[PDB]
């Protein structure tokens, strides 16, 4: 996992040394920013069969071609795995969000993900219209506070940035 | 005022026969019959009410202004009885804040949603020299009601085509929903709130689910933002024959 | 390996422009379809010739004919044979000129004027 | 909304300022002038049938897809709401050139327009294009340029009206865009 | 897409009733008369090409003056967006066949078309000179059967009066 | 909504097609067994007031924890809202079936539906227990073989029409869950 | 170009041999296989525009809403490179089958794909849809013979397995 | 590779002085704008795929030669380079804006860059036309003025980092020069 801590242990793993006064300079940050990415996680975690309904429907509703006859979304049991893999991807944030960094979206969700997706003629532009609808209704001061939404609307622009 | 949508993909709005009778010596209206009288009280039920499904027990509160309207056809003194009920305030003015027992009044009796805040703010100034029942005779006797649905016809909710404001139908959207939805869903909260009182806009997926079938819900949204940057200044530049003019 | 249809046109591109007259553009050639349109515009050879910027004041009336002497064919009688899902269509709007020939012309019919 | 005396004096409001004789050469041009302001917007609603529809087969031409199966201009009801959308804006440009202000214009018409547009399934590329043709042939009739149709005016120069209507039709690409 | 099925249960749900006794009268009725809307519809989907041949040069024998600078058919592509208008206006008739009511002439075709035409001075006397020309062409023994003649020749002088 | 014939109307105005032989030997033999669709919508709306009834007092059976307090169809004004909520899902599916498609179950009923049930707290897990029970009661009515009601029909099978009928009410089993 | 010289001359170059019996053998199979896959690559060279085209508008019949706002098939400059990029294609099948191998498809149009298409945001099932187009296109004794149609329809579903 | 505190104490080692005085109070208000830089890097990374893809296309449009058969840009193997090609400088431009010091731009990525690119063929003319582009787009992010997305920040002024995103991304058009 890609954090803060992970990443000045292995900084100082690969040349052999202690824990300087700069690598514990840098879990301070994770001490002074931890409140935000917090409730930004369990505000996530509380309401989450019900957004991604709703980041869900505007992959069926831009693309409403899936649901023709041949294509990805054809019967009834490829559409709830549309629904299955969008639920993983907003469960792999919430992780993001407690890790503090980003981690569980590299290992478990972006690695892989381009080669999977070809192979199973799985359009990746729609595995994104599902995500940038979620970035984008978002209300600064009532889904949660002004800095949980920096942190929660930057691993959504991570995961759009690496699925294009 | 042509309108694409209006009595092409949605159905065609219902109500009394005519006008005329209002005018005739022996009668009141060309008179309906209790089966063709009911099932036009069946969508004013649905209408003013949104899908509440209001039970036996309750619908028997309502008894006294049925029997008045089978008795004067009126359309309009059927809706203006059933907002004074208490059937009425006790699902839209009781667990509710201001601005959502507002907001549904546009829906229920005038099929389209507020304009502007100084078009809701004047609401709020009928609430304060006569209560709710202020607000509702002043929907029920303006001139937008007049020329739209009369004494003739339910209020409906109407595509337009020539809208006031282009944020006038987005309001609309999002304001009807789907069928079956109601307006309990949201726990008493304004949906339209925040857009009234800041002037931004709704959100487009929200709209589209309550388009009609045959509209192309939803498509056209870049994966990019859904809103507009009112900071923004673009250089938007015409060719003309020897270079580029950027008339800003 | 030459042919003596291609060395009867290019030899006309020799002469200066102020005496091979349209000849001058015969050194042009035929293109791919896609190269004639929106990010690509290459010219036509018949877009250097008069013949395209014909345009009279006068005006044919088609009144004046007796009725049946005015002859009026379609290109088809289909519609996505006009106009297809796509908009490439050879009949049908600015994407008629994105098609394998007519990038060269007969200028070496008439003379050197 | 407001107009350009309007736009003056909510800008001396937020100074609680008097509107002086430094602040008035600004409109007392708007009234010398005042007279070819008129005679501009006469010069536009005159020949306003001809450029909707101009405009709007215009931008059919160099997309020949909007009217083909699938396209968002296929049938006649499609087809009489563009032609009923691009009279609209040209309807609120002209409010916007008589005022002086594009504050009309941006308030009633263009705001929400986008999300109306990401909602119905309408293409803002082509939209923005028939809006940029009738851009241009509002800046022939005004300076007395175009090909057919040249009207009776007086002799000097119009070319500030003529970029001050080009940034009320660019405005309504940046609204959509 | 007003049809028998979809006007019959549009008063069921506007009544908030069941399929009534009454409604399943109304599809035995669309057993009966489709063996002459079917057979009038199969005849025209088969001879489509020499039908609107035929019927998009009635109007410019008729009307020569088209031919004019500025009028409708003033060059090559406005003859071929004539004889396209004529071509989509006989497969909605054959649309209209199949679901045996006025829906897809309505939707597709006539709706629009008072405003669509008037503004760019495409004539209506023109577009009626075409399809009544073909409706007198009808031969009631030779090109269909009895019956099916009447189903034909209804949908046609549906568009002839929408029309004027 | 579209029904089974304007549904294949729909599919061949996207080729911009004319319905030719070929799909038309779907549609006769839509009418040629179309007796036996009306011959079967008949016995479910006969029966469709005891089937909403053994629908929900199944669902009673095996979750008893729903008439426990705090339970959704706890009290009389929930238990009678839940009942009608079996009456509109039964009466857009026998629609559907009157019509060959399920245009007017997607569009009418269907369409936030689940958005809409877990703003009130209805338990969708249970929920779809009460459509899977009466989709059992009307396959076993088209196909005769209950125990009561045994209602006189003809002979032959109706086994495609039970089949497209559970196709149904799968159809508002997957939207809810 | 991987080819059939190329291939067994770079496979006696990393050994340091000079051209053995067996790769004198292998070029008797480019003689005796060369007659076949030159009729198709003669048949295509002729009538590229009509095939091209023919193509181009079965991936717009099979996906209609690439003409949706946002899409690649938006004005009529896109569907200019869309044309163009699958014309692309096929002179490219054209030159392998002039060379004898895969070589000018992996350098010129497979390699580096992946990453094209998912940074401009092309669905890579559209550019799929023309090329499987034409393999079913193919009437084995019409337009080619029995084994120019062999070599025609290989070179077709190698490319469609290299975006799959 | 210097960082902005390096660089002060490589200064002051030349002299061998202590850090303090007037260059400590230097440093405290390069640190009370740590925020602002902060809220600005974040601001590039989030757009940091569409900023490339419009760049390159953007280079593309102005000379459409490039994409001719014999153009650099031409095949797909080539395409694919310039889309990392040019990714890679903006990814060394975020490090100089993070750090607040280029000289982890000016030693990883442009020293040298110029003689690689003439040996391979690159146009060194339309590289420094896509990096001007990408230039016009990271002031319009940090400024938050970009036409196509509006981001959410605490209100003030940002200008001294817009001054200094455009000194980086000028400096690598001058430096392929
Ligand atoms: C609807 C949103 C989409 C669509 C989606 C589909 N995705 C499908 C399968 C799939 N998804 C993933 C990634 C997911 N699984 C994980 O374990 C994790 C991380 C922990 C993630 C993000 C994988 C690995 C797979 C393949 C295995 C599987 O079936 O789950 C999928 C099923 C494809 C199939 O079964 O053939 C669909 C339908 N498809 C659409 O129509 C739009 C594009
Ligand atoms: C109505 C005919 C007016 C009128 C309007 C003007 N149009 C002007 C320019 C213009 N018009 C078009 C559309 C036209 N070009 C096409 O290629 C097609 C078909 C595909 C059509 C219908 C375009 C594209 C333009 C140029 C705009 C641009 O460059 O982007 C115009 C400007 C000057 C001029 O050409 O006259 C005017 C005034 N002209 C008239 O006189 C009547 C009153
Ligand atoms: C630029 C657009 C023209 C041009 C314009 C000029 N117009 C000038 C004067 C002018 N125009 C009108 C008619 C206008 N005024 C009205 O009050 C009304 C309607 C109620 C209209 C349509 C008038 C009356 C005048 C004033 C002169 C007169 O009274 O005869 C003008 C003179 C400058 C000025 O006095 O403002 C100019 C330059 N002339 C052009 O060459 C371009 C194409
Ligand atoms: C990516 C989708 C981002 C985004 C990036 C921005 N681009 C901005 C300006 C800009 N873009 C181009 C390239 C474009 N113009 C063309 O003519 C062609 C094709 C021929 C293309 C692809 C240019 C030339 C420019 C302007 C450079 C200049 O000003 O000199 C830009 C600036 C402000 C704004 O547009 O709001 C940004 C932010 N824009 C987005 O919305 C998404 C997030
Ligand atoms: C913000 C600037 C606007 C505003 C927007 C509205 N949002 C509305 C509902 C809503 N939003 C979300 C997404 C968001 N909330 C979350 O809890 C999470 C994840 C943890 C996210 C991303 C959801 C899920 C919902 C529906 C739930 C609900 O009923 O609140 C909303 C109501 C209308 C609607 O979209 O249904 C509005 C108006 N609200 C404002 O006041 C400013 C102007
Ligand atoms: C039963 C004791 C009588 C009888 C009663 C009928 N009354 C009918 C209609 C009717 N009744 C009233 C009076 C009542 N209803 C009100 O709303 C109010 C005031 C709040 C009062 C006092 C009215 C106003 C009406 C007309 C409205 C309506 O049409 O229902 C009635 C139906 C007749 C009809 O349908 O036209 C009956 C049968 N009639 C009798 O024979 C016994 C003696
Ligand atoms: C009309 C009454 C005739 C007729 C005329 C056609 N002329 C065609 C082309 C053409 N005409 C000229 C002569 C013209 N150009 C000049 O410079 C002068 C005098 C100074 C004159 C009289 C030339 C040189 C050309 C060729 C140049 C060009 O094509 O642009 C023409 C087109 C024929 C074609 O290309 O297929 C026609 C139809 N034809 C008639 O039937 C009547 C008798
Ligand atoms: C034509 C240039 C466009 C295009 C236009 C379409 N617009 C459609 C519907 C529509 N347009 C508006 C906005 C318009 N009405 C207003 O009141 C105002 C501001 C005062 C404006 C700008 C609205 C509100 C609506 C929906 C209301 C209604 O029509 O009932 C439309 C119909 C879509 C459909 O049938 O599903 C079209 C086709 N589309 C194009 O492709 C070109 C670019
Ligand atoms: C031939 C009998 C006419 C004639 C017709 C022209 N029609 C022109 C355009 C046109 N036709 C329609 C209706 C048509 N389009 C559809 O999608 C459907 C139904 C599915 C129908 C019946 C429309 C909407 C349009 C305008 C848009 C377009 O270009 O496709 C047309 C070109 C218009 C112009 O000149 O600008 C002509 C010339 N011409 C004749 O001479 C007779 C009257
Ligand atoms: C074999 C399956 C059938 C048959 C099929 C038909 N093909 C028709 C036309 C046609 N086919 C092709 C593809 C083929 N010809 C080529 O030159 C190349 C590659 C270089 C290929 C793959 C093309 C391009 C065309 C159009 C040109 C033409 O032949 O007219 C055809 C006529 C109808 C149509 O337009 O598709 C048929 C019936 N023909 C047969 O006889 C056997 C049974
Ligand atoms: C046309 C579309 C359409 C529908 C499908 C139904 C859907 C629906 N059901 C309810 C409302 C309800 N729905 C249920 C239903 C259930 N709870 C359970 O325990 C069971 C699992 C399940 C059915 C047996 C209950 C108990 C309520 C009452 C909730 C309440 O009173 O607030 C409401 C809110 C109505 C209101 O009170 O305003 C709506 C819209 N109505 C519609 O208009
Ligand atoms: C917990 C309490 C409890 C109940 C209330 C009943 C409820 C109930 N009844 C049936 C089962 C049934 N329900 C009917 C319907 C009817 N039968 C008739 O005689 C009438 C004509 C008509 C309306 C009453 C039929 C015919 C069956 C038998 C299964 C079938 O033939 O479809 C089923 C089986 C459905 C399934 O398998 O999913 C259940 C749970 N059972 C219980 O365990
Ligand atoms: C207005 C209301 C109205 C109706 C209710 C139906 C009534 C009805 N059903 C059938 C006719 C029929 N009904 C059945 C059906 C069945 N036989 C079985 O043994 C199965 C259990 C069951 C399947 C569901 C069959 C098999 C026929 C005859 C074959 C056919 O024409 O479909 C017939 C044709 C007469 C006949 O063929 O005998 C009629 C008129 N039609 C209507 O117009
Ligand atoms: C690790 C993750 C991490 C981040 C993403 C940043 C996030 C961030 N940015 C700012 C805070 C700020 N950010 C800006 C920046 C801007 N405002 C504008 O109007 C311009 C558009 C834009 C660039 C100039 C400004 C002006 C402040 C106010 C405080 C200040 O001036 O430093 C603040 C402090 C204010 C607050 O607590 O809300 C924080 C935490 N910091 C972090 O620690």
């Amino acid at each position: 996992m890609k954090s803060v801590i992970t990443t000045v242990v292995s900084a100082a793993d690969a040349a052999g040394r202690f824990p300087s006064n700069s690598d514990l300079e840098s879990i301070q940050g994770n001490i002074q920013r931890s409140a935000a990415r917090l409730e930004a996680a369990e505000k996530l975690a509380g309401n989450h069969e019900a957004v991604v309904k709703e980041a869900g429907d505007a992959c069926f509703a831009k693309y409403a071609y899936l649901k023709n006859p041949g294509e990805a979304g054809e019967n009834q049991e490829k559409i709830n795995k549309c629904y299955r893999d969008v639920d993983h991807y907003m469960r792999l944030v919430n992780y993001c969000l407690v890790v503090g960094g980003t981690g569980p979206l590299d290992e478990w969700g972006i690695a892989g993900a381009r080669e999977v997706y070809r192979t199973l003629n799985l359009p990746t532009s729609a595995y994104v219209a599902s995500i940038a609808y979620t970035r984008d209704r978002l209300c600064v001061p009532r889904d949660m506070s002004a800095q949980a939404g920096v942190e929660f609307s930057a691993y959504l622009d991570y995961l759009i940035n690496a699925l294009s | 005022a042509f309108s694409s949508i209006q009595n092409v993909l949605t159905d065609a709005p219902l109500g009394t026969p005519s006008a005329m009778g209002f005018l005739d010596e022996r009668t009141e209206k060309p008179l309906m019959g209790p089966s063709e009288m009911d099932e036009l009280v069946y969508a004013v039920y649905k209408q003013v009410f949104g899908n509440a499904h209001i039970m036996e027990s309750e619908r028997a509160e309502l008894r006294d202004a049925e029997s008045l309207f089978r008795y004067l056809r009126d359309v309009r003194e059927f809706v203006r009885a059933l907002a004074k009920s208490n059937a009425y305030t006790s699902r839209f003015l009781q667990g509710n804040q201001q601005y959502r027992f507002f907001e549904l009044n546009f829906k229920h009796l005038l099929g389209r949603g507020p304009r502007s805040l100084e078009e809701m703010a004047s609401h709020s100034a009928l609430y304060a020299e006569g209560g709710f029942e202020a607000v509702i005779d002043a929907i029920l006797d303006s001139d937008e009601y007049a020329q739209e649905f009369g004494s003739t016809v339910v209020p409906y909710c109407r595509f337009k085509g020539e809208y006031p404001t282009n944020e006038e139908f987005n309001r609309m959207l999002v304001l009807k929903g789907a069928n079956s939805t109601s307006d309990k869903a949201g726990k008493g909260r304004s949906k339209l709130c925040y857009s009234i009182a800041a002037g931004c806009s709704q959100n487009w997926l929200s709209m589209s689910k309550a388009l009609p079938f045959g509209t192309e819900k939803g498509t056209g949204f870049n994966l990019i933002s859904s809103s507009r940057n009112p900071a923004a200044r673009p250089r938007i530049g015409t060719k003309i024959p020897g270079g580029v003019v950027f008339s800003s | 390996v030459s042919t003596t249809k291609a060395d009867l046109r290019y030899v006309g591109a020799t002469k200066p422009a102020a005496v091979g007259g349209r000849r001058a553009m015969n050194l042009m050639k035929q293109q791919p379809f896609w190269m004639y349109g929106p990010p690509y515009n290459a010219v036509t050879q018949d877009e250097y010739e008069p013949i395209s910027a014909a345009a009279p004041k006068a005006f044919v009336d088609y009144q004046i004919f007796a009725p049946g002497t005015v002859k009026v064919s379609p290109d088809s009688v289909n519609a996505n044979e006009l106009n297809p899902v796509s908009g490439m269509s050879k009949y049908i709007g600015k994407t008629q000129k994105l098609v394998g020939d007519q990038g060269i012309s007969d200028r070496s019919d008439k003379l050197p004027m | 909304m407001l107009d350009a005396f309007s736009r003056v004096v909510v800008n001396s409001d937020a100074k609680a300022a008097y509107v002086g004789g430094s602040d008035l050469q600004a409109l007392k041009s708007f009234i010398a002038d005042g007279n070819k302001r008129l005679d501009a917007v006469n010069s536009i609603v005159s020949n306003a049938s001809c450029m909707v529809s101009d405009a709007v087969s215009g931008m059919i031409c160099e997309n020949p897809g909007l009217i083909s199966p699938g396209g968002n201009c296929y049938t006649n009801r499609r087809m009489a709401a563009c032609l009923r959308d691009g009279e609209i804006i040209l309807r609120y440009v002209s409010y916007a050139l008589l005022a002086g202000d594009a504050s009309v214009l941006e308030d009633r018409c263009l705001n929400g327009l986008k999300e109306t547009y990401i909602a119905l399934g309408v293409p803002t590329n082509s939209s923005i294009r028939a809006v940029s043709i009738m851009k241009a042939q509002a800046v022939a009739f005004i300076t007395n340029t175009a090909t057919e149709r040249k009207m009776s005016f007086a002799a000097g120069d119009c070319t500030s009206l003529a970029s001050e209507v080009a940034s009320y039709f660019d405005r309504v690409g940046a609204a959509i865009s």
